[PDB]
RNA sequence: UCAAAGAGUGCU
RNA sequence: GAGUCCCAUAACCUUUGUACCCCAGAGUGAGAAA
């Protein structure tokens, strides 16, 4: 007695008519059963009629919750009215008999069906997929799945980007990364320009200095007394380097270097700059996001070490689950918490295993208890 | 990079061009994979430095 | 590829530490006969020769081969259908019902095997930690079971 | 035994994506699909093959049931490269990621969970890996998250509830082929504590007999785990 | 059979079918 | 089914050949054309295209029969199956395309 | 690859010999042949693991075979029997 | 809905404070959210009480995942005090952990408490 | 290549 | 005549300099103070 069916897709929600009614007595026999399997069988069962795909991703959400909860959406109504008659009762078959009663109340003259001739209609509707649509654009059922999978998972959880903690180990893994290149262009700027200019190397040892000055003093020739201003307002005339690098700038040994040569220098020096520049901010984010998401322990130890001793375990959750033990010894090879040291250190690291866990299982953690905590470390502090 | 510059959200992907970055066939792959797509939405501190 | 099935974990060397009260007895055909020529009536038989409550068990062979016997065996076919005595359902195509019977034996060392025809007993017995129940002289009896 | 200098023999196992590291040890591993990082804090092997840097990742009999059966020598595992899989009872990615190594890229494997707390690292798992979808959801109730599902080449069952032939029945009418796989992991304290542990898993290969799943195999995991097997079935709706 | 041309609910399902209907009512 | 869909042709063809619009000759072309069609339509890789093509074909046979109605019989309409059976054929032959492919909008 | 290392040669006939490197340590029987695909892979450790499963950088080496030769009860072990293989013979 | 949860009632908080005592005597009986955290990690523990009065009750959180990663039942108590006096021990305590002997005098007494807590989970 | 024979896949 | 296709654009070892570590490590688990 099954003349319409609804099936529901990650693209859309499809209607199928059935032409044909199975034999229902013989449903368990094998021959009707394989003609389920088969596609040339089934296609004279039934026939696809309407599919309406969701608008986006944000209403299938919310139709995969209302499903979920047997309810029928505002697209559901929709696609269902359109296509019943309104009629001596049709008869409708759905996978979930929970959603039947939310048909019957929305129209009362549908009838559904969950019995297992439904299910086997419905088995074979989903078997064969987007073979039953005759091409209409139904994108890709194993794609759109996956992504309401994360949808539908996720939403149940109240998982946030809040909750996410994994930028912390990219920022970590990032800084360093910048330090050395920072590093390591730093001291060909000293190796290029020295070759022209091997005095003033020496003269301002700390490189990223060494890089502006260099930006400034492209050729030593070029020696006045407002220049000698200019460099003398970078950095500070206390150490004297304005006068010296004048004084070594007039007679200095460095062979001169072609306009090409000097344009790499200053150009590749700027290279180091921006990166100096770049890490300085995404230090700040760095610090600003931990206070975000592990307020108790970037307080209690700092930002920059607690970030460390989370990339350690792999995650603040991995940080969290382990031993107070194991987390002392997370960070006994770079020295993170460090006979009566190693009481603080012990006592530190019990205290680290725990802010990790406020912050970690807190939806919206706080600092109060980081603070409260850093104090009985700093009380543990003046005993020992 | 180009790409992330051009666009800092799916969102912008439906509307944004990327027709100098991308040839025709490869930027329409980018625009139906941005609705489609599996990952989650970030924050503007995130889209920042990403940037 | 080579297959060695296990010994089962439920076996010490010959003794199964498994099989405890309430017990389950698989039926054979010729059991329910010679139960009837005897007037030993069935749950109760295993009741004071096993001294524990016991879970008659048929399968669909068994089932099947007491319907084959014939009108001379109507008495036997329906104490089958005794609600005490619980089904076994088989999925594999012979009817032939010591075949299936060994292979559960083999298969699971839980279960007491009630049977008296003569090709089956020699079988079974080569089976490790499995009881067998027999009907003789006047009530039944347990061979291979520690705990009587 | 396995101590970080020294270097392995690694081989194919028997069944399809699975594989064997020789040496004076002998290791059940599988590769990586995010090479450079551990889920449960496994142990990896690298391969320098043509050079690109190959990882694989060791299985742990003990943590690992599926990984048990192998040691335990399963004759035939749905579970193989390019077969669509459904995993019930994630709770986290202990299992789901080899399981996972074994599908391939070119399969997926649908991981199920009832508890949210768990699932917080199931999802995070899953990022790491694009074949791997969560369906945090009641197995006990497969409508839910019907809307989640693309059919499925074996359903493997890790939920150890008394009703547990319940939920690899409704699941496995409702997404498993014909024909089809089911791998199911029994406790028989979970079930019934009172009867021994022989007579447990006598009735559970009775109940898939009754909603058309031919059992093929059991094997119980000794020395890994106690009062275990996995049975293992092909799902005949004929 | 369902057709788009003739209503078929007998009420107004929408908030639009309730507004475009007062102002039917109320015109004549 | 091809032969099914070529024997619905066989009464008008006859119509054809009686009222003297077409010879024998003429309408044994016709029905090779008609048959190439239909053995396109039912085959595998039958496109939209092909109902396109054939749609047309009918289109301009029902032209033709319209002026040789005028040049030889001189009738506007002659009261046999000849009128309609090009065009119930017409919309029997877009029926199955737009059930085919419901996809193009272009043939709806 | 096609005419191998002798490196790669000689771990592959420690294994297939693995049974006679140790005296306290037994095998299942087990005839072994040199696979038809395969690859060599060095074992990484976790940082947790420092102290557990991990020896110092002077220890690991390139061949599972020379490591063998490190451990210096491995090489008591075996010129005891040989000398004692030799006698008999 | 809490993170508490589930928490055990007056009756069967009774029969667990009676197995914590009994397990103390007995030396079956590691009792602290620490050293309940490392009995899970070696996979010798039978079940796992906390209390759901802690100050915060965060502090405790990161043993249920530990338990149902590893097929451990669990349970919550009202009180931290109560379960402290039962651990034996002069301070309150958070959490306590019973530890798998096959070979111990009270088997039964503690797979009776474990029946009543996979049916409470 | 043709030439004769098998065994799977797609699809009406 | 004769291997790019096992990074000589490299691996490993030695020496030197810089910064940390010598508490146990799946660390232990009820005393400490008087």
């Amino acid at each position: 007695p099954i003349e319409y069916l609804l099936f529901e897709e990650p693209t859309g929600y499809a209607v199928f008519k059935v032409k044909l009614q199975q034999d229902d007595i013989g449903s368990r026999l094998k021959e009707v059963q394989e003609q389920i399997n088969d596609f040339g069988a089934f296609t004279k069962l039934i026939e696809l009629v309407s599919f309406a795909p969701f608008k986006g991703a944000a209403e299938a959400l919310e139709n995969a919750n209302d499903i979920s909860e047997g309810l029928v959406s505002e697209s559901l109504k929709a696609i269902l009215d359109l296509n019943l008659p309104k009629a001596k009762n049709i008869t409708l078959a759905i996978s979930d008999k929970n959603l039947g009663p939310s048909i019957k109340e929305e129209f009362p003259y549908v009838d559904c069906i969950s019995n297992e001739l439904a299910q086997d209609l419905i088995r074979g509707v989903r078997l064969h997929g987007e073979k039953l649509f005759k091409g209409l654009q139904s994108g890709d059922l194993e794609r759109a799945q996956l992504g309401l999978g994360h949808a539908y998972s996720r939403a149940k959880v109240k998982f946030s980007v809040q909750k996410n903690d994994n930028h912390i180990i990219q920022a970590i893994a990032l800084l360093d990364q910048l330090d050395k290149d920072i590093n390591t262009f730093a001291m060909r700027v000293k190796e290029w320009y020295g070759w022209h200019f091997p005095e003033l190397a020496k003269l301002v040892p700390d490189n990223y200095t060494f890089a502006k000055l260099v930006l400034f003093i492209k050729d030593k020739a070029s020696l006045n007394d407002d220049s000698l201003h200019d460099l003398a307002a970078l950095l500070n005339e206390d150490s004297g380097i304005a006068q010296r690098v004048i004084d070594n700038a007039r007679i200095s040994m460095g062979q001169d270097i072609s306009e090409t040569d000097m344009e790499n220098v200053c150009v590749f020096a700027q290279r180091v700059a921006s990166l100096a520049d770049y890490r300085r901010q995404l230090y700040d984010y760095l610090c600003e996001k931990m206070h975000t998401v592990a307020p108790n322990l970037s307080e209690l130890i700092g930002e920059v070490i607690g970030a460390r001793l989370i990339s350690h375990a792999g995650s603040l959750t991995n940080l969290s689950k382990q031993a107070a033990s194991t987390v002392q010894i997370l960070g006994a090879e770079k020295a993170l918490f460090r006979k009566n040291k190693g009481r603080i250190s012990r006592y530190l690291a019990n205290k680290c295993s725990m802010a990790s866990r406020i912050d970690n299982y807190s939806e919206e953690p706080s600092n109060v208890f980081g603070s409260v905590l850093k104090k009985q470390v700093e009380q543990r502090l003046e005993f020992y | 990079a180009r790409i992330i510059l051009t666009m800092g959200i799916r969102s912008k992907a439906s509307e944004t061009d990327l027709s100098e970055i991308l040839p025709e066939e490869i930027e329409e792959r980018v625009k139906t994979a941005a609705e489609v797509s599996m990952g989650t939405e970030i924050t503007q501190t995130d889209l920042d430095n990403i940037n | 590829t080579r297959n060695i099935p296990q010994v089962s974990s439920a076996l010490f060397f010959q003794y199964n530490q498994a099989i405890k009260p309430p017990y389950q007895v698989l039926i054979d055909t010729n059991f329910i006969n010679f139960s009837i020529q005897k007037k030993v009536d069935i749950v109760r038989g295993m009741m004071d020769c096993l001294l524990a409550k016991c879970n008659p068990l048929i399968t669909d062979c068994v089932m099947a081969e007491l319907e084959k016997l014939g009108p001379k065996y109507r008495i036997a076919l329906k104490l089958a259908r005794d609600p005490r005595i619980k089904r076994l359902s088989c999925s594999h195509k012979g009817t032939y019902a010591d075949d299936c019977l060994v292979h559960r034996v083999l298969q699971h060392k839980c279960y007491i095997v009630a049977t008296n025809d003569a090709g089956l007993k020699q079988r079974i017995r080569k089976i490790p930690g499995i009881p067998l129940m027999s009907v003789g002289g006047h009530a039944y009896v347990i061979e291979k079971l520690p705990d009587v | 035994g396995a101590r970080g200098g020294a270097k392995v023999v690694i081989e194919p196992h028997r069944h399809a994506g699975v594989y064997i590291a020789r040496g004076k040890e002998d290791l059940l591993v599988t590769k990586n699909m995010a090479p450079g990082e551990s889920v449960y804090g496994e142990k990896r092997i690298s391969v320098e093959e043509p050079p690109t840097k190959v990882e694989y990742r060791v299985w742990n009999p003990f943590r690992s049931k599926l990984a048990a059966g192998i040691m335990g020598g399963l004759d035939e595992l749905f579970i193989a490269p390019g077969k669509k899989v459904l995993y019930l009872g994630a709770a986290s990615g202990t299992s789901v990621s080899h399981v996972s190594d074994v599908v391939g890229p070119e399969g997926v494997v649908y991981a199920v969970e009832f508890s949210h707390r768990p699932g917080r690292e199931l999802i995070s798992m899953a990022k790491k890996r694009p074949n791997i979808i969560p369906i945090i959801e009641d197995a006990r109730h497969p409508q839910k998250y019907r809307m989640l599902i693309g059919m499925v080449d074996c359903v493997f069952a890790d939920v150890a509830q008394p009703d547990q032939a319940r939920i690899i029945a409704l699941n496995s009418h409702m997404f498993l082929k014909d024909q089809g796989g089911v791998v199911i992991s029994i406790k028989a304290n979970c079930i019934d504590s009172t009867v021994d542990a022989e007579t447990v898993f006598a009735r559970e290969v009775q109940k898939l007999r009754e909603e058309r799943i031919k059992p093929l195999e059991q094997l119980t995991l000794e020395p890994y785990e106690r009062d275990h097997c996995i049975v293992v079935g092909r799902y005949m709706r004929s | 059979h369902a057709s788009a041309f003739t209503r078929t609910q007998d009420v107004p399902q929408t908030e639009l079918q309730e507004k475009v209907d007062q102002v039917l009512q109320e015109s004549n | 089914k091809t032969r099914y869909y070529l024997e619905q042709c066989i009464p008008e063809m006859d119509d054809l050949v009686e009222k003297g619009l077409f010879t024998k000759n003429e309408v044994s072309l016709i029905m090779k054309k008609r048959t190439d069609f239909e053995h396109r339509l039912n085959s595998r890789g039958s496109s939209i295209n092909d109902y396109i093509k054939y749609i047309n074909y009918e289109s301009n046979v029902n032209k033709l029969r319209a002026k040789r109605c005028k040049r030889i019989l001189q009738v506007k309409k002659t009261n046999s199956l000849s009128d309609w059976s090009i065009q119930q054929r017409i919309g029997f032959i877009y029926q199955r395309g737009t059930n085919k492919f419901p996809q193009d909008l272009k043939f709806w | 690859d096609d005419n191998m290392r002798r490196e790669v040669q000689r771990d592959l006939l420690l294994i297939k010999h693995r049974a006679a490197l140790d005296p306290k340590r037994h095998y299942k029987k087990q005839r072994w042949e040199v696979p038809e695909r395969f690859a060599i892979g060095t074992i990484i450790e976790d940082k947790s693991e420092f102290y557990s499963s991990r020896m110092n950088r002077k220890e690991r080496k390139s061949t599972i075979l020379e490591t063998l030769m490190g451990d210096e009860a491995s090489n008591k072990y075996f010129k005891r029997k040989y000398n004692e293989i030799q006698e008999k013979s | 809905n809490p993170k508490a949860f589930p928490l055990a009632d007056a009756a069967l908080t009774q029969q667990i404070l009676d197995v914590v005592q009994q397990a103390a005597n007995l030396r079956q009986l590691k009792k602290g959210a620490n050293e309940a955290t490392k009995t899970l990690n070696r996979g010798i523990s039978e079940f796992i009480i906390m209390a759901a009065d802690c100050e915060p009750i965060e502090i405790l959180l990161h043993l249920p995942l530990l338990c149902e990663d590893k097929n451990v039942p669990y349970v919550f108590v009202p009180s931290r005090v109560a379960l402290g006096r039962a651990c034996g021990v002069s301070r309150p305590v958070i959490a306590a952990s019973i530890t798998t002997n096959d070979a111990s005098a009270i088997k039964t007494q503690i797979y009776a408490v474990k029946d009543k807590i996979e049916t409470l989970l």
